[PDB]
RNA sequence: ACGAGACUCUGGCAUGCUAACUAGUUACGCGACCGGUCGGCGUAACUUCUUAGAGGGACAAGUGGCGUU
């Protein structure tokens, strides 16, 4: 099923399909805890155990990532992976335990549900960079 | 060289040259009963504590 | 800086003036009926006279609006000084007179009214404040 | 005359309810839309522990959703949205299944008929849509209409002749019968535009309200002013209860709730926020329901609650 | 709007002591429906329109057909 | 469980201050996993003292026109130091931090004020948030130098000035430019 | 009244909507494991995942401390 409502950071997206399955997390082909930078790992277990590995019980969730950068990737593949939480806890069971997730994820950071809207400005001409300027000669 | 406490409680302004310090009113929590006038160097926020070398130290007033 | 131009305030204004009752209380409210009688080119320009309304429509609530001219001020204001109480403030049964006005007031043929009451001079004659 | 007892609250939302549905075979369960852009289903637990907690809310709206209805059972529904939309969401499996659009403006309330086979939708665009359930843009009425928006729409809920009432921003009703699609009769009286009219489940009493600040009253088959009556500044909700001869008007920042006999006041109930100074203002009621068997008081609030009444005799 | 509200013409005069340099600035005033001016208005500008008149009859009134 | 990296608890630390966790927290709920959470706090004011000060760390040791867009290095680097602290102490490392970011922290400096002079200069309390950011300017000053053009590598010559920062010893780069600090506020108060 | 503002493209939520065969993930075997995994891709194919359209949305609108209030 197509519950995903991306989960995007900068410019690289990811869309967390989620079904019933086995519980095992996949990312394009990888399990998560292998990814390129070798070091982001905790950041991708980060939701999971913060709001308990218990918690899947036969959930199988593939997220499928596009765009640019690896760092970017992340903090919007584990934000696609809780949408995905978000979307299956919203969709038949309760909110009382959703609700108490949501307050310790949220207490946890921010950066799990709401997207950054920031993105990289246009550089403006006559200096080395948007904001930078050359030196003046005397 | 005797230490107490002091907080923040009305940030009376900006001083220096350039901006440098807040002339801040700050009370002492031991006494709770005096107010004095420090020319803090940073970033203030009303209520915060510093354990301070002075404590009757006057800068420039107006 | 949020400081709202002369065009929001002033369409604002006249808005206000113009179609009082028209006006809702939810500012979403404010801004579908300012595009139903106003020609706004922008969402954004008609956000803002909107917003404007709402906050002037709060000032309302406590008081008059200055540049605002609504009849139904005028009525509020008219019916909030129709105030009067059982007793006239100027219905005392003793009025303290100095001796200057009792004469003032026999020489006047009123020298027989027994409502007044004699209050004593002042003692000496110190009521210019001290000079330089 | 009967207390309106404090059962708790209610909270756990994040927006204005506007629209507040019960249906009458569902005593549990009842929905709520609530102009968040969402409409949600309770839980009720009726305990000293907590009210209760939502149950399942569904979306589909780009912007707000004005008014909601339930067409026979609690695995249907039909929301109207401040995006001019009509979505017929099937609360069996929680999606939407069918969608309305007709027209090209916001659309504030929505009507269905009795017999779940005909919609009726009052937008701001002075057109008021009648659709047939089968899919077809049936009919509009543009030969001297209502001049302004239509503000609210309300359906007769006793199985009888369709009845159609129509409060605008004119300071003026119209009351039609689509069998002939001819005019029945336009009403005036008030000193303000209206925001509400519902129909007691009889086709007998009509109450009205708004900007006027004072409930009117007529009768759908005969049209004259039944009474008089005199209430709070700003009607912000008024109906009857299909089972007793209440009627509740939310008039003001709080809500009243009287009998016809006499036209006395049972239970004055206001929600007030206390300041120590003039400092804010009362959260100010929305609408007002009774349960499926009317004897529990719903209030939809803009304080991103649904505050809860109970009856206990006092 | 100096997209559409202003047209601009640049030109050169030759004669026998130089060249003169002109530009001529025409605004074109509001006129939609009718092509003199631009269609839409001025995009910083409000107008109110006037108000509808009230009929209020202090006692209710139905008006059947 | 919220332990640094997944190994360093942080159910230990104790700033004893009295009053001045709310401007130096590793407890605090935004303390990750990771230090790594890209930069968000420095846009407003006051909010970065929000943020979790490990991360603070790795972006301080992280400078000089060669690091910087080198992030996860830095991560990788100060994971670095953490299990080194982890051992060569025999404790866990937030609590010679918070030790040393009590001590190195400055509280008197000197300053020039006035409106029509420019003679001398005036003492001036340093406040919490403008003392950490010094002080750990001063910590990474010395961690660069020490390592720099030197046999010794990074993540030791980091760990003994964090040491001897930590428990107040003067041998140390940072809690000498405290000292010098100190001083130059006593000759010109 | 000109300028500023306003304007316009937009960066940023379209889970709602017109809608792709130069876009794209999931109903049966193609070379492997008692149910899981492929950008040579499996019959089947829905707009969530990229483009580009209309409408919506953010207003110091909400609360608190200051302010000639």
């Amino acid at each position: 099923q197509s519950v995903q409502v991306f989960g995007r950071k900068k410019t690289a997206t990811a869309v967390a399909h989620c079904k019933r399955g086995n519980g095992l997390i996949k990312v394009n082909g990888r399990p998560l805890e292998m990814i390129e930078p070798r070091t982001l790992q905790y950041k991708l277990l980060e939701p999971v155990l913060l709001l308990g590995k218990e918690r899947f019980a036969g959930v199988d969730i593939r997220v499928r990532v596009k765009g640019g950068g690896h760092v970017a990737q992340i903090y919007a593949i584990r934000q696609s992976i809780s949408k995905a939480l978000v979307a299956y806890y919203q969709k038949y069971v309760d909110e009382a335990s959703k609700k108490e997730i949501k307050d310790i994820l949220i207490q946890y950071d921010r950066t799990l549900l709401v997207a950054d809207p920031r993105r990289c400005e246009s550089k403006k001409f006559g200096g080395p960079g948007a904001r930078a300027r050359y030196q003046k000669s005397y | 060289q005797p230490i107490k406490l002091a907080r923040v409680t009305k940030v009376l302004g900006r001083t220096g040259s350039q901006g440098q310090c807040t002339q801040v009113r700050v009370e002492f929590m031991d006494d709770t009963s005096r107010s004095i006038i420090r020319n803090v160097k940073g970033p203030v926020r009303e209520g915060d504590v510093l354990t301070l070398l002075e404590s009757e130290r006057e800068a420039r007033r107006l | 800086g949020r400081v709202r131009t002369k065009t929001v305030k002033k369409a604002a204004r006249v808005i206000i003036e113009k179609y009082y009752t028209r006006l809702g209380n939810d500012f979403h409210t404010n801004k579908r009926v300012c595009e139903e009688i106003a020609i706004i080119p922008s969402k954004k320009l008609r956000n803002k006279i909107a917003g404007y309304v709402t906050h002037l429509m709060k000032r309302i609530q406590r008081g008059p609006v200055r540049g605002i001219s609504i009849k139904l001020q005028e009525e509020e204001r008219e019916r909030r000084d129709n105030y009067v109480p059982e007793v006239s403030a100027l219905d005392q049964e003793i009025i303290e007179v100095d001796p200057d006005t009792k004469e003032m007031l026999k020489l006047l043929d009123f020298g027989s009214l027994s409502n007044l009451q004699v209050t004593q001079p002042t003692v000496g004659m110190n009521f210019k404040t001290p000079r330089g | 005359t009967e207390q309106m007892t404090l059962r708790g609250t209610l909270k756990g939302h994040n927006g204005w309810v506007t629209q507040i549905a019960t249906t009458p075979q569902f005593p549990d369960m009842i929905l709520s839309a609530s102009r968040d852009k969402t409409i949600i289903m309770w839980k009720l637990t009726r305990d000293e522990t907590n009210y209760g907690i939502p149950q399942r809310a569904l979306r589909g709206h780009s912007h707000f959703v004005s008014d909601v209805v339930i067409s026979s059972d609690g695995q249907f529904a039909l929301s109207g949205s401040w995006d001019g939309t009509l979505r017929l969401w099937d609360l069996t499996t929680g999606t939407t299944t069918r969608r309305f659009v007709g027209h090209t403006k916001d659309v504030l309330s929505v009507a269905f008929s009795s017999d779940n086979r005909q919609i009726v939708s009052g937008s701001r665009d002075k057109t008021i849509k009648l659709w047939n359930t089968l899919g077809v843009c049936k009919y509009t009425v543009q030969d001297e209409s209502h001049s302004e928006w239509v503000s609210c729409v309300r359906f007769s809920p006793n199985s009888s002749n369709p009845i159609i009432v129509s409060c605008g921003w004119d300071k003026l009703v119209k009351v039609w019968n689509l069998a002939n699609c001819k005019l029945k009769t336009n009403h005036i009286g008030h000193t303000g535009y209206l925001n509400t009219v519902t129909v007691s489940p009889d086709g007998s009493l009509c109450a009205s309200g708004g900007k006027d600040g004072q409930a009117m009253l007529w009768d759908l088959n005969e049209g004259k002013h039944l009474y008089t009556l005199d209430g709070g500044d700003i009607i912000n909700a008024l109906c009857f209860s299909p089972n007793r001869y209440w009627l509740c008007a939310a008039t003001g920042p709080s809500i009243k709730i009287w009998d016809l006999e006499g036209k006395i006041i049972v239970d004055e109930l206001k929600q007030e926020v206390i300041s120590t100074s003039s400092k804010a203002e009362p959260p100010q009621c929305t609408s007002l329901a009774w349960s499926a068997d009317g004897q529990t008081l719903f209030a939809g609030y803009t304080d991103n609650l649904v505050r809860v009444w109970q009856v206990t005799i006092g | 709007p100096v997209n559409y509200y202003v047209d601009t013409a640049v030109r050169h005069v030759l004669l026998r002591q130089g060249v003169l340099g002109i530009k001529v600035k025409i605004m074109l005033p509001w006129d939609p429906t009718g092509k003199i001016g631009p269609k839409k208005p001025l995009p910083d500008h409000v107008s109110i329109v006037e108000p509808k008149d009230e009929i209020l009859p202090t006692t209710p009134i139905s008006e059947q057909k | 469980d919220i332990k640094l990296f997944g190994k360093w608890s942080t159910d230990d630390v104790q700033i004893n201050d009295i009053s001045l966790q709310d401007y130096i927290a590793v407890k605090e709920k935004y303390a990750k996993y990771l230090p790594h959470s890209a930069g968000r706090y420095a846009a407003k004011r006051f909010r970065k003292a929000q943020c979790p000060i490990v991360e603070r760390l790795t972006n301080s040791m992280m400078m000089h026109g060669r690091n910087n867009g080198k992030k996860l290095m830095t991560v990788r680097i100060v994971k670095h130091a953490f299990e080194i602290i982890h051992l060569l102490t025999g404790e866990n490392p937030l609590q010679v931090l918070v030790n040393a970011i009590i001590n190195s922290g400055p509280r008197e400096d000197s300053t020039r004020i006035g409106r029509a002079g420019t003679v001398r200069r005036q003492a001036v309390d340093v406040s919490p948030l403008r003392r950490v950011n010094q002080a750990i300017w001063l910590l990474c000053t010395g961690a660069r130098e020490a390592a720099f053009r030197n046999i010794k590598t990074i993540a030791e010559c980091l760990a003994d000035e964090l040491i001897n920062a930590a428990k107040g010893s003067s041998n140390s780069y940072a809690i000498k430019k405290k000292d010098e600090l100190e001083r130059v506020a006593k000759s010109n108060r």
